[PDB]
């Protein structure tokens, strides 16, 4: 079956919107879970002895609209009081209350599909014996697919994809290669190098497809504690080239961190 | 990855002959063309080889300062300057082909070809 | 961290003795097994298994039971208290609490022993076997509210209706509002995901002259069981309990409680035997329930 | 090179979940006996042997069940989903590879214990006992298709025909071809060698109203049983699975299914055991079977 | 962090000692263990010390063509076996254990020992 | 091939110091152990050497009838009795071990130890 809302009913019967199907629908829009909440304090809270009144704040939480006005939680003394907007469809004269909780009792209940009272933490407010000493909102979680943006601002920071591979490249040399948003690619040497000419390819693993770069990349290192230093070719075929002056039977440290791109402009 | 081996034949010892080599594709960077010698009957090893990316050289000991590689523009062919020839020289002379520089493995080669007979008389 | 024991003498009772059988001066060590037997009648027609009925048998639990009195007087003292304290009851309740789980089980004294072979102040080394009731429970507290929408009423509710493509407007006061929700009765269902060994609940009969009870819905929707009455009189409250050892249908009308077993529709109570699904309410305006939640492992 | 144990909780199933009980958190050790009992109902007549019939009996295996976890949480947590997950299907599938061999049996869980006796990071120690449904079988896929041999046609077809001593010829694209095969309808047979615990078929009728589907025949080419239907329509295939476990006789047209059992012929469905012999098809062109091979011991 | 101490004792001038000392875990990378020693009521010096991440070891002048110092493979184990003992030698060689290399500073040291005591007569 | 040396130290004019040799591995025929001696001033020799398959030894003249070279039966361990020291023979000597025989170049020696110093007192 299908339920439709956002079309016309002619005999104005067909398509009611229910508090839940809105409650869905704004959730969708915005990319939110019980877990989370919309909030904006319109205008300051104010804190007086142990007690913090909401003066004009709104919130969404499970999809559901609701305004605070001059609205007071009384908290627990010398405590970090975790406030909850809570949820019960039942109580249809007053479905929203407001509770000062000792731990984040958040319990992602779906009132929109199932029964049960959704509790959301939306502020953590820390008092010493007579007031507020502190107030640190809950974070406001948007959970999306792809975005498609044109500029970002990031005051945070963005964790991105990171995949790590060692590669024994063959005589004595050991490449520990760091990928990340599967692009930046930071390499570091470790191992001797022993028994390799200019220009002969290394005696050992080639460097697998996912770390494998568009055009060759020249890496820089070093030999521990000379004033010496090598270069290594990696190839776009996964092979290694070796770029430093020819080294005998006896191994020399091989030490650095070069960078490369993988992918080119496409 | 195919491979014409123009040039070669008959010649007295302590004197000069040529060698030619064109590969119809390059398979990436680290481009190395040259040649692997086979004397009689024994394992296949290379002797010649040139690194295009790097314009850098590599000859065998054996064959120092006797034999010289050069390169044709940027038409991928290979030249071989075989000067004061030597009766050990008589060999069967393969062109290879790779990327990733130099090797002694015969596998590691993206291209082989049919093999020139080189003759140094006596 | 570590593991906690306790003997409730009446888990959720206002007269609720505990015991803490871990840090106390009667203490448990070493339950013989807290895992479980299967059976599934399996025969074999030359290597070929023929599978029966599959039951599950929960074995009986001995303790080492140790006691840690600072003298013989405390030492004799702490066993006769324990031990009668478990004995004045039909049943006595194991807690079983982990970083993971606290869980219950429903226990009867199987045998104690009592011995003279002391330890420094004549501490007690003995013997404690419990059969098993209700192994591994948690109690559950759902209420089930027969909740009405409101009717759909054009230039009020949000709709698109009137003149093509539809409208609604904001009009103060007025506006717009909410007519109900769509399933407005899940509000009064049990959706039934889990194993349950019984339930015990509060039910507010709606209609006079007309019977009331619940009834459960298996996946496809179809009912396989129902405990419904028809009562003479209108009773405040009926409450009711699945327990097979205090199984109770009594209806209450101001203080006075009456059995009303002889009243139930006995062919509509096909079994006692919860499947996934849903109950639905019959007559009823609110129903409390206290859900004794199942694991049969843990 | 190291034998490998993994417990299915739905072999060739799309919700499996795998536990590797040889390098995982949950380890299986010492098997209590891989091996087998057998009778031939041996009586003797002073001293002289006078024998039955001969039945296998698969042991129970009994297996020393060791948790990794880095934690008393995480071992409890570890010993509860591994249990729970045995205990939430019909029966669970124990795969034993070794380079030789990849076999699996259908496991019903027959007890485990659970206790506190803890090593390092409260590690487990405990025993997990299994009843035997179906011992070390693999699966097999045959397909067989009714195939017709041509016609010999003299001057077409490769036979040393004419006047003495006969002969063909090459003729420019009519020379010589070969008529058929020698026994071509061993293409639409299965030639039973081997014992099995079941099978699976996807059947394809040809004509309408006449019974459709498979017959076994013994050593000495007497049919003793047949699974057979009379539908009223030709179904597009038929799907059998013979497992005493789960049998299922399924007909489709279109999109819709049809249970056969109505349908089925009762008086030639006389067994299930399979002896060796031949299976020959009844009314289909083509049929698909997935065998479930059995061999007591590996 | 914690050490395990061995060896020491007394020998003659011109004779040969070892020393054992096994740390309990690795602080981190550039994991150096080495002694230190405190000659004749003089301000402490680092001796020997061995670089595990990088195998590079390094002598003080007075020490060096005697002194030898050796690692026991995987385990987190140092020895010190000295020839050409001499009586200005005679001190209480103290195993340290650091994540950041060598260093003269024994506050830098993560892991510090007890002491084992060296004896040499004229 | 990995060799466990035991034994050394210094000696007063000549005589009985202990001196062991053990090979983890054979590397096949002609099997030999013995000792190498580094000379300042002087070249690296081959002063005694065994020849497992065969039961020959081998003694530098500077060494002959005062230096005796013994295996163990079953074990395949090399022991030096060295007497008679004369402050010549001062020098670490470095176990080494082979396949094909005896031979006065040490990058032909499979097995290659850590030495021991053998210092002589006068």
């Amino acid at each position: 079956t299908i339920k439709n809302f956002t079309f016309f009913s002619p005999n104005s019967t067909e398509f009611p919107v229910g508090s839940n199907n809105d409650g869905k629908l704004y959730m969708m829009l915005t990319g939110m879970d019980y877990r989370t909440i919309r909030r904006k304090d319109w205008s300051s809270p104010l804190n007086t002895a142990l007690n913090v009144q909401y003066t004009n704040t709104s919130i969404i939480a499970g999809g559901r609209y609701f305004e605070l006005l001059n609205e007071t939680v009384a908290l627990k003394g010398d405590s970090v009081n975790y406030i909850h907007a809570n949820i019960d469809l039942t109580q249809t004269a007053n479905p929203v209350s407001l509770s000062a909780e000792t731990a984040n009792n958040s319990n992602g209940v779906d009132i929109n599909n199932g029964s049960g009272v959704l509790k959301v933490c939306f502020d953590i407010v820390t008092t010493s014996g007579t007031g507020v000493t502190s107030t640190k909102p809950i974070v406001q979680t948007s959970t999306l697919d792809s975005i498609s943006v044109n500029d970002m601002t990031v005051s945070g920071s963005i964790d991105v994809p990171v995949q790590t591979l060692t590669v024994e490249a063959g005589n004595g040399l050991q490449l520990q290669l760091t990928k990340k948003n599967n692009d930046l690619v930071i390499v570091r040497f470790f191992g001797s190098v022993s028994n390799i000419q200019k220009g002969w390819n290394m005696s050992g693993t080639w460097v697998d497809r996912p770390f494998r770069p568009a055009a060759v990349q020249s890496l820089v290192g070093h030999f521990a504690g000379r004033d010496t230093s090598f270069h290594i070719d990696i190839n776009p075929n996964g092979s290694i080239t070796w770029w430093g002056a020819n080294i005998d039977k006896t191994p020399i440290a091989t030490r650095g961190n070069g960078s490369y791109f993988i992918k080119s402009a496409w | 990855v195919q491979l014409q081996e123009s040039g070669g034949g008959l010649v007295q010892a302590g004197g000069s002959l040529r060698l030619s080599c064109t590969a119809s594709r390059r398979t990436g960077s680290n481009w190395c063309m040259g040649w692997f010698r086979q004397l009689a009957g024994k394992e296949p090893e290379l002797v010649v080889a040139l690194n295009f990316d790097y314009d850098m050289t590599y000859y065998a000991d054996s064959v120092k300062g006797r034999f010289t590689v050069s390169r044709d523009s940027g038409k991928n062919t290979v030249y071989l300057q075989m000067n004061s020839l030597k009766p050990e020289d008589t060999a069967i002379y393969y062109c290879a082909a790779r990327s990733g520089g130099f090797s002694s493995n015969r596998e590691l080669y993206d291209g082989w070809g049919q093999g020139t007979q080189v003759t140094v008389s006596s | 961290g570590v593991r906690q024991y306790k003997i409730h003498t009446n888990l959720d009772g206002t007269d609720d003795k505990v015991w803490d059988v871990t840090n106390g001066k009667v203490r448990f060590y070493q339950p013989s097994n807290l895992g479980l037997q299967s059976t599934n009648n399996i025969w074999q027609s030359n290597g070929i298994g023929v599978m029966g009925t599959r039951s599950i048998t929960q074995p009986q639990i001995e303790f080492k039971l140790e006691t840690f009195g600072e003298s013989l007087e405390e030492n004799y003292q702490l066993m006769k208290d324990f031990v009668n304290d478990i004995l004045s009851k039909k049943f006595v309740t194991l807690e079983y609490q982990t970083e993971i789980f606290q869980v219950y089980a429903d226990l009867a004294l199987a045998d104690v022993t009592k011995t003279e072979g002391y330890g420094k102040n004549g501490t007690f080394s003995e013997k404690i076997t419990f059969d098993i009731i209700t192994k591994w429970y948690t109690y559950e507290n759902l209420t089930f509210d027969k909740i009405q929408n409101g009717k759909v009423i054009a230039g009020m509710s949000k709709i698109y209706g009137g003149t093509a493509p539809g409208n609604y407007k904001y009009i103060k006061g007025t506006s717009y509002t909410y007519y109900g929700e769509s399933d407005i009765d899940r509000l009064s269902r049990w959706d039934i995901k889990e194993e349950i060994f019984s339930f015990m609940g509060i039910l507010y009969p709606k209609l006079p002259k007309t019977p009331a009870g619940v009834r459960f819905l298996d996946d496809i929707g179809n009912e396989y069981t129902a405990i419904v009455f028809k009562t003479e009189q209108v009773q405040d409250y009926i409450l009711i309990n699945t327990d097979v050892n205090d199984e109770t249908y009594q209806g209450w009308k101001g203080t006075t409680a009456l059995n009303l077993f002889p009243v139930m529709d006995f062919e509509r109570y096909r079994t006692r035997i919860i499947e996934k699904g849903q109950m639905e309410l019959i007559n009823l305006s609110k129903a409390e329930f206290k859900i004794k939640r199942k694991a049969d492992f843990v």
